[PDB]
């Protein structure tokens, strides 16, 4: 088969600047009809892919003309000029020269913005959940940048290990931030045996770790 | 307008077969190829194969030759893909697309599992700079997905519905949060609308300040 390679898994770019996404093929995608059968696609989270560039350098109908494609027969560049925050997504190359058609592994576009520390909130388990025998404690880190953020849980000043799970949102298409939730799961009985629940957040925007806590029963 | 309308999500047991459809409209169905694409959760795109609905001819990626069968029904302008001997590796979104990749279907989620469907419990995350955060915890459901809206869709600004996590129990959980003016906590009802279609579960949970 023809192997498509995308050497960078992500490229960062500040809105208004231009950015290049690279792809390579293991065989020339040139056809005797003169066209190079390299295609570029965008996929936004939760959506179907959409074509940007057809036959290496041609702008697909309706795509903004700040997208352009160029290449040799074996190395290709999607150039996105005047990047907008809404350009977050994954960009794939694909060859249509020979069966089986094959895709590159994808390159995310990461929008750069001003560093922003998270706003941190902590939620005790609801009494409704406690009635069922389990307690979930939730720490929300809201609207931060960059993506990297570490959460450590402490119960009665003892660092927790093994009992949390985190989820991160996709980079926001308007404000370019992320949000993160960390959920600490313990039994109802253990929740009621301890008093102080704390989530400690480390992030580039913070000069020292930030802690949010509550005291059970208060 | 050209449209490719794919069939709904499938929860199917391992070792069985599933047949998904792609109904074309807005153009001469027999004059264009239909291609099929697999996307495992959080992963990239993989090309399955292509059918010419006019001639019935097909080409398959060798990796899908045994797994997949592509057919087309000229009378209903529908393309079909059957997957046989299903395993967990086949759990993915499957797309159809018209040749060249301008027009795509919306995708069909296929989940292969022997596990039983289970509806979620929904618990409030009560509110306690002038901004309050509140939310809903949607716990212990299977399979994906759950969708969340706030105030029947009237509240979208400041909402974050997190990707679900697979818990060590084998059940999924997610949370959905929203930030609002603290001054609104006494005057505005906040309800999270939770939909878990696989179990036909709908919960509209009011989130009260504590």
């Amino acid at each position: 088969d023809i192997v498509m390679t995308q050497a960078a898994p992500s490229v960062p770019v500040t809105p208004g600047e231009s950015v290049s996404i690279s792809c390579r093929s293991s065989k020339s995608l040139l056809h005797s009809n003169g066209n190079t059968y390299l295609f570029w696609f965008l996929q936004r989270p939760g959506q179907s892919p959409q074509v940007l560039i057809y036959r290496m350098s041609n702008l697909a109908s309706g795509v903004p003309d700040r997208f352009s494609g160029s290449g040799s027969g074996t190395a290709f560049t999607l150039r996105i000029s005047r990047v907008e925050a809404e350009d977050v997504g994954v960009y794939y190359c694909m060859q249509h020269l020979e069966y089986p058609y094959t895709f590159g592994s994808g390159t995310r576009l990461e929008i750069k913005r001003t560093v922003a520390a998270p706003s941190v909130f902590i939620f005790p388990p609801s009494d409704e959940q406690l009635k069922s025998g389990t307690a979930s404690v939730v720490c929300l880190l809201n609207n931060f940048y960059p993506r990297e953020a570490k959460v450590q849980w402490k119960v009665d000043n003892a660092l927790q290990s093994g009992n949390s799970q985190e989820s991160v949102t996709e980079q926001d298409s308007k404000d370019s931030t992320y949000s993160l939730s960390s959920t600490l799961t313990l039994s109802k009985a253990d929740y009621e045996k301890h008093k102080v629940y704390a989530c400690e957040v480390t992030h580039q925007g913070l000069s020292s770790p930030v802690t949010k806590s509550f005291n059970r029963g208060e | 307008q050209v449209q490719l309308q794919q069939s709904g999500a499938e929860l199917v047991r391992p070792g069985t077969s599933v047949k998904v459809s792609c109904k074309a409209s807005g153009y001469a169905f027999t004059n264009y190829l239909i291609e099929w694409i697999k996307q495992r959760p959080g992963q990239g795109l993989e090309w399955i194969g292509v059918i010419n609905p006019g001639s019935g001819g097909t080409n398959y990626n060798e990796k899908f030759r045994v797994k997949a069968t592509l057919t087309a029904d000229k009378s209903s302008s529908t393309a079909y893909m059957q997957l046989s001997s299903l395993t967990s590796d086949d759990s993915a979104v499957y797309f159809c697309a018209r040749g060249g990749g301008y027009y795509w279907g919306q995708g069909t989620l296929v989940t292969v599992s022997a596990a039983s469907t289970k509806g979620p419990s929904v618990f409030p995350l009560a509110p306690s700079g002038g901004t309050a955060a509140l939310g809903c915890l949607v716990k212990d459901y299977f399979p994906e997905p759950v969708t969340v809206s706030w105030n029947s869709g009237a509240l979208t600004s400041g909402v974050h519905t997190f990707p679900a996590v697979l818990q060590s129990s084998g059940l999924y959980s997610l949370s959905s949060v929203v930030t609002v003016p603290s001054s609104s906590l006494g005057t505005q009802t906040y309800i999270c609308n939770v939909n878990h279609k696989p179990s036909n579960t709908k919960v509209d949970k009011k989130v009260e300040p504590k």
